[PDB]
RNA sequence: GUGGCCUAUCGAUCCUUUAGUCCCUCGGAAUUUGAGGCUAGAGGUGCCAGAAAAGUUACCACAGGGAUAACUGGCUUGUG
RNA sequence: CUAUCUAGCGAAACCACAGCCAAGGGAACGGGCUUGGCAGAAUCAGCGGGGAAAGAAGACCCUGUUGAGCUUGACUCUAGU
RNA sequence: CGUGGAGGUCAGUGACGAAGCCUAGACCGUAAGGUCGGGUCGAACGGCCUCUAGUGCAGAUCUUGGUGGUAGUAGCAAAUAUUCAAAUGAGAACUUUGAAGACUGAAGUGGGGAAAGGUUCCACGUCAACAGCAGUUGGACGUGGGUUAGUCGAUCCUAAGA
RNA sequence: GUCGAAUUUGGGUAUAGGGGCGAAAGACUAAUCGAACCAUCUAGUAGCUGGUUCCUGCCGAAGUUUCCCUCAGGAUAGCAG
RNA sequence: CACGGACCAAGGAGUCUAACGUCUAUGCGAGUGUUUGGGUGUAAAACCCAUACGCGUAAUGAAAGUGAACGUAGGUUGGGG
RNA sequence: UUGACCUCAAAUCAGGUAGGAGUACCCGCUGAACUUAAGCAUAUCAAUAAGCGGAGGAAAAGAAACCAACCGGGAUUGCCUUAGUAACGGCGAGUGAAGCGGCAAAAGCUCAAAUUUGAAAUCUGGUACCUUCGGUGCCCGAGUUGUAAUUUGGAGAGGGCAACUUUGGGGCCGUUCCUUGUCUAUGUUCCUUGGAACAGGACGUCAUAGAGGGUGAGAAUCCCGUGUGGCGAGGAGUGCGGUUCUUUGUAAAGUGCCUUCGAAGAGUCGAGUUGUUUGGGAAUGCAGCUCUAAGUGGGUGGUAAAUUCCAUCUAAAGCUAAAUAUUGGCGAGAGACCGAUAGCGAACAAGUACAGUGAUGGAAAGAUGAAAAGAACUUUGAAAAGAGAGUGAAAAAGUACGU
């Protein structure tokens, strides 16, 4: 059962994994499924561009914040800060999170510009029913893109004040570790 | 009290680990024990809702809170009509009452990971061989 | 079910394999020996004008076709129709036959 | 070719429904080609064969023998001719089952009905 | 002179426990208990490369074995 | 009354191929191999020497990290009390 | 080397006979095999370059089906027993009638029933198969006919029990 | 052997599988009993027995070492392509 | 004188899958992988594509952690060309 | 005496409703062993089979008492990945998630807890009429032991001040979708073989139709269809493209500022213990028993405890499409699948014949010919049949029938 120079294998088929099993035959059918559901909706909604607008958030945890991405809803301030409601902002084509909050101005600054850019590109249709007929754009995603932050210019001059970034580093761990010890100390004396 | 085995004389025919006869747990409260019985009693009617009223030594009481969807007050009221629905019948026999829900274990978060979906359903997503056109 | 019936192949491999073929169609000998009757068109690869796209009926396209040399290719097909030689004929596949020219 | 996903192109099921194909459905399977002197006066190319057709045998070992129809075999798929008949070693007579498909229509049988469907054809 | 003049006199993983280092961790941030790691020993497997283990079947069962006993035959002839 | 012969009716077990011996050697007891004895169509009724005859993957014995029935302060548990 | 199927090609073979089968007829290959002639037959099939697999049998007390030797052999011997003539029929040890000889010997081989069977009951027609010989006969085969209740039973009652 | 009784027997009814029933043989419980029959889990596991399908060409062994509740089996080194 | 085989026809046994070792062929190469999905289509084919993710490009410690040039990226011996 | 109320009954009272079937997929309960560990008891097989209860076209889940420790993310479900990883485990055999990241699909919400108190403003039923999936009038009844309006934490409410912005409910005609009918090309022209031309040869035609099937042998052009379009018939859904009848309304909703307030779910959270379960390890979820809270409170922050901070949500009440599942049902399209010992057990009067007391078990069996043209008549025989004759392209096809 265990013989020659061969890696350890671990292949978890102990179970009657064979009435458990799932081939994906139907993988080009459902992408004809899914496209003939996005052409039937689209001509559904009227000239409605089928996708609400996003903002743009800080994605968490160290691994991913150095990018944007879209996320769920405006917030009720930025919504505030465009010049509207939120109740009349859903109606609208614009998606609203409640439970999200502001706490960075640059992204509060910059979701307020894509709220003003997007109401000065879209036309709403007055409640009588004259219903101008104007081409539907199939994507709001495409049309109000999202770019990540400029970060620094290109090439600046060499500022060296004489300190060491291996020697801060070091400081910052250990006035970090003994900062408890530390305190108990002065506070005993 | 418990739920006893109910096995002949106590034997079970098999390994010790599954010996016990005595000491063993119904895994539904008492509660939807109480909602599941007045439901068979009361089967042209919906449980909606019940709650612990008294107790002794042997005995728990419960009342039942139940609506009748043929009724047209029912069926003519926008905040209740939704239980006239043949999905919701026999909402206690499935757990899908309040007691029934808390059995389950369906609520959010890290401690709820084997039942948030529901534990049969999980089980089989994790249990599951995919195997695409093009093998990954 | 679950045994392998697709198979992946690298990209830009894919992409080489295309090219070589592309590149074989300009070479008469090779033309010539998979079956293809060009013994008596002037030039590989052949040429036409572009009014061809717009062609809408059968029968011109036919007689264009056939005015740069394709006649023969096109009799080849219509000649070699032939009767499957197995259990595919009750399969829905019935015939077999020569391919033409590709446009 | 085949350009519809309502249609099938499959051997199995269409000779099934040819087999099994109810007796309403038959008849416009057992359609003749009229003549080249109807042709030319009704407009028309073929209809469904009928009782009291004149009819003219173009195939087989009938060829060139005339008469009128006188029974729709639909059952059988097969249509019987009254003068083309086969003797047998006792005497009697048997009809010959024709397939119209083989036939040619010389004259028609026309009705109220029979005038409505050489105009829904086009005809005249 | 790194135990007994020389050739025998003895013991893994898991767990427990002790000594050492007073060092590393308890993952939102700290102090103190507690717990968990790092290095070196001890508690033992004598079937001694180390499963935790009483009988009976003359009511009996199965897979096998002429690798193997209860008859002849063959080799041997102590014994007769 | 059978067996026996005739008219009618008509199975099964079993079958590697088959069917005369002596010795030899050989898986240490041959129908076949070696050396000799010999050996002539087709057959009927009997017969139990042989075919280590047929009927069953030995019930005895041993092996297996194969069981079951039963017993007991074997190991580990349990209804009841 | 050979087999089922797939892409390409030989504008391959074929109702003027494809495939299959038979053939102590011929040729090629060390061999796996390939090719030809003759007969039979009736509708599809092959060479080459490549792809693919439910791809090659003498055995498994192998599976299913078919067939032998044994062999015209074992055997068709319990329950005392049959015989003569006529009739019928292509055909009679076995059917029908008559005559004779016998047996069951009233706890019967007699005369009725309960369960169980289900038309086996009766008549006419009729013998391929069945009646371990025979058959003109039959509980066989074909076609029809037949079971009549205020009083006989069920139905009602209760038993162990359900 | 027994033959007027602890007799024989019909029908109705009760007891169902670790259960029943037993004037007690491990007997009987539908030709099945030292734990019935039916379907499923189940293609249960087997270090053990049997079988394992075309040709030609070249090379060509081992029954030994160490460890194993190891002694009809494996790992390991060797021999081979 | 060990076992299977009376006879014939047809059927009849190393397969597929997940994850891997060695070797070989192919594409690209400090990179590589289009096919989850989107676009497109003569429609389960073919063709086209963004962002991520996997592996590789750094190791070593139980961990906190730290992290690869004294020099023609060293000296010596043997080395095809 | 008489009349209420409360509670509990009766009726073949008036009107309704539940059961059973199916069960592939879905929500729960209950629950093994063979097997693996080369023995075996924890473990594994498996939170599986069998057993029981309950739904739909999907079900379930779902608008955080979440994840995080970041410059934070933001209902649920599914795919790619995280990852055979953290972790569990006679730490043996084995087992094994989750956050982030890309993508498919996107949708939000409402009760309880407040005096309408200058007017229960609410609703079932009966009855008459009417524009009948309902409406109006009138009359009983329910209900204050609380039926409407108003407010669900994102808030929001009671007062005061100043302002503008916006309508609702039906007909008809078309469109969108489904179920259907009808119409819409081109040779059967000559020669040879043959029983049959649908074969071979010559000469033509159509093609947005050379898919497929039929017809006496391989048929684009003989027939049905195929391709491209036109013309009808009957419904559903108000999704919307135009027209038309009703003013709904001293009605409703949104927005600024000041002030006072801001009710938020109990034998429940939580704790001990026992059992079960999980990757969850001083204990992941679930259940029994015992104990049993608080309101600047409470839960969580993956090592038990005391003390001090911080972060993050708001439990113990409720509804909700799509992306997902589907060996069942109904309607379709396909295959490098099988070709009558194969393929479903069943290509056939197959779950049939037959067996068993019963639960159950369960076969074999496809091919005359283009067309019966299925052999008149003669002769031998009691008959079955034989020998001739005859039919057919062929009786070397005779209903014991292709080869
Ligand atoms: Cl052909
Ligand atoms: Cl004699
Ligand atoms: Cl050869
Ligand atoms: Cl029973
Ligand atoms: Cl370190
Ligand atoms: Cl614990
Ligand atoms: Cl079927
Ligand atoms: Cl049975
Ligand atoms: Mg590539
Ligand atoms: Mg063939
Ligand atoms: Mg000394
Ligand atoms: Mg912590
Ligand atoms: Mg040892
Ligand atoms: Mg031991
Ligand atoms: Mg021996
Ligand atoms: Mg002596
Ligand atoms: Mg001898
Ligand atoms: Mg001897
Ligand atoms: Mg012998
Ligand atoms: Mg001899
Ligand atoms: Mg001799
Ligand atoms: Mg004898
Ligand atoms: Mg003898
Ligand atoms: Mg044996
Ligand atoms: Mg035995
Ligand atoms: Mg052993
Ligand atoms: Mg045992
Ligand atoms: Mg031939
Ligand atoms: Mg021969
Ligand atoms: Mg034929
Ligand atoms: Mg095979
Ligand atoms: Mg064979
Ligand atoms: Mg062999
Ligand atoms: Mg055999
Ligand atoms: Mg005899
Ligand atoms: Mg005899
Ligand atoms: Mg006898
Ligand atoms: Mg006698
Ligand atoms: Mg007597
Ligand atoms: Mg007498
Ligand atoms: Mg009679
Ligand atoms: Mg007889
Ligand atoms: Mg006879
Ligand atoms: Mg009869
Ligand atoms: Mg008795
Ligand atoms: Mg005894
Ligand atoms: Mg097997
Ligand atoms: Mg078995
Ligand atoms: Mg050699
Ligand atoms: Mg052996
Ligand atoms: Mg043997
Ligand atoms: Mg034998
Ligand atoms: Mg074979
Ligand atoms: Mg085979
Ligand atoms: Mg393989
Ligand atoms: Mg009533
Ligand atoms: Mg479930
Ligand atoms: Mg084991
Ligand atoms: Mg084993
Ligand atoms: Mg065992
Ligand atoms: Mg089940
Ligand atoms: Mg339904
Ligand atoms: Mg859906
Ligand atoms: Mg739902
Ligand atoms: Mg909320
Ligand atoms: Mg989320
Ligand atoms: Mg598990
Ligand atoms: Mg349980
Ligand atoms: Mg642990
Ligand atoms: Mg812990
Ligand atoms: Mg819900
Ligand atoms: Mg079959
Ligand atoms: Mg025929
Ligand atoms: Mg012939």
């Amino acid at each position: 059962a265990i013989s020659k120079n061969l890696p350890i294998l671990k292949n978890h088929f102990r179970k009657h994994w064979q009435e458990r099993v799932k081939v994906h035959f139907d993988q080009a059918g459902k992408k004809v499924s899914r496209r003939n559901a996005r052409a039937t909706r689209a001509a559904k909604i009227a000239p409605r561009p089928l996708d609400l607008l996003r903002p743009v958030v800080r994605a968490p945890t160290v691994k991913y914040n150095r990018k944007v991405r879209a996320g769920r809803g405006f917030t009720l301030a930025e919504v505030k800060a465009a010049g509207l409601t939120a109740a009349y902002a859903r109606t609208i084509g614009i998606a609203v999170d409640h439970r999200r909050q502001n706490r960075n101005q640059e992204i509060f600054d910059a979701n307020v510009q894509r709220l003003k850019e997007y109401q000065s590109k879209i036309i709403v249709f007055p409640r009588n029913g004259k219903a101008p007929e104007a081409e539907q754009v199939l994507s709001a995603a495409a049309t109000f893109p999202i770019a990540q932050p400029a970060t620094d210019v290109e090439a600046r001059a060499v500022q060296d004040n004489g300190e060491s970034a291996f020697r801060t580093l070091r400081l910052a761990r250990s006035e970090k570790k003994f900062r408890g010890i530390r305190e108990k100390r002065a506070r005993e004396k | 009290g418990n739920r006893k085995r109910p096995v002949p004389k106590g034997a079970t025919y098999g390994k010790p680990t599954n010996q016990g006869v005595n000491e063993l747990k119904y895994q539904r409260s008492l509660r939807a024990t109480a909602e599941e019985r007045v439901g068979r009693r009361a089967a042209n009617l919906r449980v909606l809702n019940s709650y612990w009223v008294n107790q002794d030594s042997t005995y728990k009481y419960f009342e039942v809170i139940l609506v009748d969807p043929q009724h047209k007050a029912i069926r003519r009221d926008a905040r209740y009509n939704w239980i006239c629905d043949p999905v919701h019948k026999h909402r206690e026999a499935r757990g899908l009452t309040a007691t029934g829900k808390k059995s389950r274990g369906i609520n959010k978060g890290h401690k709820f990971n084997n039942t948030k979906a529901g534990r049969r359903k999980t089980w089989k997503r994790q249990n599951t061989l995919s195997l695409w056109r093009y093998r990954k | 079910t679950w045994r392998k019936w697709n198979v992946k192949v690298n990209h830009n491999e894919k992409r080489y394999a295309t090219a070589s073929a592309i590149a074989a169609t300009a070479v008469a000998s090779l033309v010539l020996a998979r079956g293809h009757r060009v013994e008596k068109i002037p030039e590989i690869p052949l040429v036409v004008s572009t009014d061809l796209e717009s062609i809408q009926k059968t029968k011109e396209a036919v007689a264009a076709l056939k005015a740069v040399g394709a006649h023969s290719d096109l009799l080849k097909v219509l000649k070699s129709k032939k009767l499957r030689a197995g259990k595919g004929k009750y399969r829905n596949r019935r015939w077999t036959q020569r391919r033409g020219p590709l446009v | 070719a085949k350009q519809s996903l309502d249609v099938s192109s499959d051997r199995r099921k269409a000779r099934k429904a040819y087999f099994t194909a109810p007796s309403s459905q038959r008849r416009v399977l057992l359609s003749a080609p009229l003549s080249k002197e109807l042709r030319a006066q009704y407009g028309i190319k073929a209809l469904p064969i009928r009782r009291d057709d004149e009819v003219l045998v173009v195939r087989g070992s009938k060829k060139g023998q005339e008469g009128k129809i006188s029974s729709v075999y639909r059952l059988k798929f097969a249509v019987q001719v009254d003068k083309v008949t086969k003797e047998k070693v006792n005497g009697a007579s048997v009809p010959i089952n024709l397939h119209p498909s083989k036939l040619v229509i010389t004259k028609l049988h026309l009705d109220k009905d029979r005038k409505a469907l050489i105009q829904r054809k086009g005809g005249k």
